[PDB]
């Protein structure tokens, strides 16, 4: 994919609402997987409704790397699903039928793709590569050039970041409050 | 800490005097006579963390609760609205049965009524919780020591400055 | 025939007790 | 912020927050005897992302949250253990519904991550998560996105990757997708 | 030589080992001393190396359309780690 | 097995619940007809499943009181006033119905009303008023399985009419042409037995040559939920026949054997007779009030329907398209009511 | 408009531009008042009373209310600061929703 870029002529959208434009080749079939309707939706030729944070069980890894779990504080709202059996029931109607069929199995996966994601709770240390790393990528460092930008956050507001604080009408006053 | 030294004195001796017989996991549910589909619902054993708006520590894990505090909780399932009168509709039978009966003073407790009616079992142990002041305002001391400015310098003086 | 709930099919204005508002999809 | 003055027992929690750890040292006891009150003495909004957190260190309600204000009871409330995706902190939270519906949201403790403090966005976003939903499969045509069921929208998907093959496929993840 | 070709046969490689254990000695060994090299003759390979206190050393190669080949590595010594991945170029070429 | 949803647009948004009676299903639905034995067990099916039902009724508080009790909390919406010539009344009823069943049909004629009112004239106004709104998405129409432009009887010639008015107003439409349905509150075996039992001679038509497939009131119930639950139904006629075909004889036969009567009570009251002992009885009836001395029965349109051979069709749907097997009704639960008459052991 | 405006206070017992407290009552049906939720008439609604009742003047900086005459018969007593209101800004009780106002604190 890096090698050589391809236009792409379907893209897949995981609940992705601040992609660049130019991620899309604005020809392509747009399939927006999602809990909130916004620029994601909006470019979507089919829109498949997910769960969201508070309805699903799920698993999020932290900046230090500590596996955490969500719980299902409300039910699925309407005919919405949670996101990997989506995923997994696509798989079955286009014809390569993903091996997972339960919550458990999904996690074993992850636990055979990143034996930390089983340790659930606990930060896993990291053993130092990253010098053996840079010794890899030596010509690539060279290759990659110097820019006329200098070194700033990308948070513009901080209360809208995501779609669900857009859509929060509690952060549009405290926006228009620091605004004013 | 110490000792309740009340009722819960005899009720502690009625534990330790008595036992249980042992039995195949999953023997007593068909015992029990409840849908077995009950069983295939999924447990968390869980101690609910403190609230934030109260300080109080009896809720919590702590030796100042005499309580049990080990609760099983089964997985939420649908919840929709009366059509006519908007009220919380369910059909989980076993919704509130856990929260509010299911209360255990050890761990282990709750894993053995688990194992011995069948149900599988997920037990989170609560984030440890050390009252350790930090080193900064360690004592009401430490408020109003040189720390917060360092010490005084006396390059003010007339003497020094003369 | 005079007192009914707001949910009944009777009511002018018949209410669905919904507590979520849902993403309208932009015209064509 | 919501403040009733009145309720307030002269306790310095809110002071000492706003000086300790929130560092914006805008709150203050200003007067002297029974009539010494609590708050800035100009007219002033307090500008700190750890805003939130004075209502859950204000004991006597003095300070109370106004987005979650004359809406619930404690007791009506079903508390269930779950962590903030807002950013890659993962902040322990208690997510508090009644019926289908997230009233609030409060932090939990974890020295680990979050001592027991919770920001603004994190606080506040559950408002965002009531609006602007999607709750059934949308198929588009030339009226539009339109209702379909899962089936149809899975079939429109099967269609459109039968012509995409090898890195014409491609998927871009967002901030809130899970693991699984 | 064969090194070179891992771009071509492996779409990724995965190093699965454990922290600190006797097992994995070989694995950290392997990791800590050819990594670098294999990733200088193939830079745009992603070679992910996934640790854990109690992971079980293995290493796994993903070939074109899912197809995964896992090898376990557990009590091998950093030579041993090579030929095993060695023959996983080979098993790869067979496809 | 898996619950299938009903076919309706939109209905993934409304549908909650495990599909019971305080679950919500999205079908609103009017049936014409509710209070009758055809309407009641259709009212069941859509209510049961946590729909509501708007029941249209010619005021009578005592018939339409097993309707209360079928659904939940405002579920069942029971109208008061129907009639079959009242335009608005009819908008009101259908106005938040996605789903319409006319189940609205005389056995006889009164002077009051004819065949060609209800059985023409009420299909082709509620068709027109039905395609006017839009919002309704399926029709279903009941029908005979016997009734043919082409028939000798009335009453069947007038149902097909009926039904070709209503084919043309909505094409969508689905016609379900079930067979002499088979129940408790049923029109045939109830009279079949009333005529072994209360009357002087039980006059037969012909010799019962006439073939019939009966079928049970709850397979043809289930049949209206199958067709709602697939939008591929629209647009098609099913005859719901039996799964045996049998004649009236054997019929006759097979209630004198389970209600052990004594003998045959049954006459040889052949055809080309009743149509001169019946033809100024109908001229009768259409001049006066409904008696319940002579009425179905004893009408030229009966003798007419009861010399033909009402069967399927060979090439036709019918309950095998719609998966469903159609219980026997001369055996098992469906010959249960005749049966606690007498068996012989009993009195 | 309302659909996407943000709930916000008139100010008669609160501030003129804060967010309102809300559940997600009506977001389906489409109400957005607090009024429109619970009646579904074109009568009078209770804060169209309260709003006719007029301001009342006190003296002192503090006025003491148990919302109806008689002590036992109404609301807690309250006590409600004076200080700073006027006939267009006066203080209200939480309970009734009756106001309040003094010109003593401007040393009269
Ligand atoms: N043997 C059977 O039961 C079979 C029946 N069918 C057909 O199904 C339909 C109904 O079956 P069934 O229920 O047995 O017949 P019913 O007479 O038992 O039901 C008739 C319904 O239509 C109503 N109705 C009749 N005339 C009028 C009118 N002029 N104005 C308003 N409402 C009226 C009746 O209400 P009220 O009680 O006030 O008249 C009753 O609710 C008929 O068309 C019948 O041919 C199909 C196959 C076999
Ligand atoms: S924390 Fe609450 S009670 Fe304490 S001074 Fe602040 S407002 Fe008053
Ligand atoms: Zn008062």
């Amino acid at each position: 994919a890096r090698t050589n870029p391809v236009p792409a002529k379907v893209v897949y959208l995981l609940g992705s609402d601040d992609f660049k434009d130019e991620e899309i080749p604005a020809d392509a079939f747009v399939i927006y997987q999602g809990h909130h309707g916004d620029k994601g939706a909006a470019r979507a030729n089919v829109v498949l409704p997910g769960a969201a944070y508070t309805e699903k069980a799920s698993l999020f890894a932290n900046t230090e790397g500590r596996v955490q779990t969500t719980r299902t504080a409300v039910p699925v709202l309407g005919d919405a699903r949670e996101d990997w059996k989506i995923i997994r029931a696509l798989s079955e109607v286009v014809g390569q039928q993903l091996p997972y069929d339960s919550q458990p199995q999904v996690r074993a996966r992850l636990a055979e793709v990143a034996p930390h994601f089983a340790e659930i709770g606990k930060a896993e240390s990291a053993l130092w590569l990253n010098g053996q790393y840079f010794k890899g990528v030596k010509d690539l460092v060279a290759k990659a050039a110097r820019s006329t930008a200098s070194l700033a956050t990308n948070i513009s507001n901080y209360y809208m970041t995501d779609a669900i604080s857009r859509a929060s009408r509690t952060m549009a006053k405290c926006t228009a409050v620091r605004q004013q | 800490a110490t000792a309740p030294q009340d009722f819960s004195l005899a009720m502690k001796k009625a534990d330790e005097i008595y036992s249980g017989k042992t039995v195949k996991a999953g023997d007593i549910g068909f015992s029990a006579g409840v849908p077995l589909e009950t069983y295939n619902r999924k447990v968390r054993i869980f101690c609910p963390a403190k609230a934030a708006s109260q300080s109080g520590l009896g809720r919590t894990l702590h030796p100042s609760s005499k309580a049990p505090q080990w609760k099983i909780v089964f997985e939420n399932l649908s919840k929709w609205e009366n059509p006519l009168m908007g009220w919380t509709s369910t059909a989980d039978p076993l919704e509130n049965v856990g929260r509010s009966t299911l209360l255990f003073y050890t761990k282990e407790e709750a894993a053995a009524f688990c194992a011995k009616h069948g149900w599988e079992y997920v037990v989170d142990e609560p984030n440890p919780r050390k009252h350790i002041r930090q080193k900064r305002y360690l004592g009401y001391g430490d408020n109003y020591s040189i720390k917060r400015k360092g010490v005084p310098d006396l390059a003010h003086l007339p003497s020094n400055r003369s | 025939e005079c007192y009914n709930p707001k949910g009944s099919w009777f009511n002018p204005a018949k209410r669905n007790w919904k507590k979520v508002e849902i993403w309208q999809p932009p015209q064509v | 912020i919501k403040t009733s003055m009145n309720r307030c027992i002269h306790c310095t929690r809110c002071v000492r927050f706003t000086h300790e750890v929130a560092g914006t040292s805008e709150l203050g006891i200003t007067g002297r005897g029974r009539d010494s009150e609590v708050g800035t003495y100009i007219e002033k909004l307090h500008s700190s992302e750890l805003s939130g957190n004075v209502i859950d260190l204000c004991p006597v309600g003095a300070l109370l949250s106004k987005p979650y204000a004359f809406t619930a009871r404690s007791w009506e409330l079903k508390g269930t253990e779950t962590i903030d995706v807002s950013d890659a902190l993962g902040s322990n939270i208690k997510v508090d519904c009644r019926g289908t519906e997230v009233m609030r949201i409060t932090p939990r403790l974890n020295d680990a991550i979050n001592e027991e403090w919770l920001s603004d966005k994190g606080r506040f976003q559950y408002d965002g998560l009531k609006r602007q939903r999607l709750n059934t499969p949308l198929v588009k045509g030339a009226k539009g996105l339109e209702n379909a069921t899962w089936s149809a929208a899975f079939d429109a998907i099967r269609t459109a990757i039968a012509g995409a093959k090898g890195n014409e496929l491609k998927a871009i993840a967002g901030k809130l997708a899970d693991a699984e | 030589a064969w090194k070179t070709a891992l771009t071509t046969t492996f779409q990724e490689l995965r190093i699965t080992l454990s922290q600190s254990s006797s097992s994995s000695a070989g694995a950290r060994e392997f990791v800590l001393g050819q990594y670098a090299e294999l990733k200088a003759a193939n830079p745009l390979l992603p070679i992910l190396v996934r640790e854990s206190n109690a992971a079980q050393a293995s290493l796994t190669a993903r070939y074109d359309f899912g197809v995964e080949k896992k090898v376990s590595i557990e009590n091998d010594s950093a030579s041993g780690i090579l030929s095993k991945l060695e023959g996983l170029v080979k098993h790869g070429q067979s496809l | 097995s898996t619950l299938k949803p009903f076919d309706l647009n939109a209905n993934n948004a409304v549908r909650n619940g495990p599909g019971g009676r305080s679950s919500i299903g999205g079908v609103v639905a009017t049936v014409f007809g509710a209070n009758g034995f055809i309407g009641s067990y259709v009212v069941n099916e859509i209510s049961k499943r946590g729909n509501q039902v708007v029941c249209p009724y010619r005021c009578n508080e005592n018939k339409v009181q097993p309707l209360k009790q079928m659904g939940d909390l405002g579920q069942v919406v029971l109208l008061p006033e129907f009639d079959i010539h009242d335009d608005e009344y009819i908008r009101r009823a259908i106005s938040r119905s996605n789903v319409v069943i006319n189940c609205v049909g005389i056995r006889q004629e009164t002077k009051n009303y004819s065949y060609k009112d209800v059985h023409v004239d009420f299909p082709t106004r509620l068709a027109k008023i039905v395609a006017e709104s839009g919002k309704v998405e399926r029709f279903i129409q009941v029908s005979e399985m016997g009734a043919d432009v082409s028939h000798a009887s009335r009453r069947l010639q007038t149902k097909a009419v009926g039904d070709e008015a209503i084919m043309k107003y909505i094409p969508d439409a689905t016609i379900i042409r079930p067979g002499n349905v088979v129940g408790i509150e049923d029109y045939f075996y109830n009279n079949l037995i009333f005529q072994l039992s209360y009357t002087i001679v039980a006059p037969v038509i012909n010799n019962g040559a006439n073939k019939v497939q009966p079928t049970y009131i709850l397979d043809v119930a289930d049949a209206v939920v199958k067709i709602l639950k697939d939008k591929k139904t629209s647009g098609k006629t099913y005859y719901l026949g039996g799964p045996e075909t049998l004649t009236m004889r054997q019929i006759y036969d097979h209630l004198i054997d389970t209600l052990r009567l004594s003998n045959d009570d049954t006459v040889n009251l052949r055809y080309e007779l009743a149509k001169m002992l019946y033809k100024p009885l109908d001229t009768l009836r259409t001049k006066l009030p409904e008696f319940p001395f002579l009425g179905f029965m004893m009408s030229s349109d009966y003798a007419e329907e009861q010399v033909a051979d009402s069967v399927a069709p060979a090439g036709s749907l019918g309950y095998k398209d719609l998966s469903i097997s159609p219980a026997k009704v001369t055996e098992g639960l469906a010959i249960e009511g005749v049966r606690f008459i007498r068996v012989g052991g009993y009195d | 408009a309302e659909k996407n405006k943000i709930p916000e206070t008139v100010g008669g017992a609160a501030f003129k531009g804060d967010l309102r407290g809300t559940s997600a009552v009506g977001l389906g049906d489409g109400l957005y008042s607090h009024t429109s939720k619970w009646m579904q008439g074109n009568g009078k609604s209770p804060m169209d009373y309260i709003n006719e009742v007029e301001p009342i003047k006190v003296k002192g900086l503090v006025v003491a209310s148990h919302g109806s005459d008689d002590p036992a018969l109404g609301c807690p007593v309250e006590y409600i600061s004076l200080k700073g209101t006027s006939y267009e800004n006066p203080a209200v009780c939480k309970y009734t929703g009756n106001r309040y106002y003094s010109d003593c604190w401007k040393h009269g």
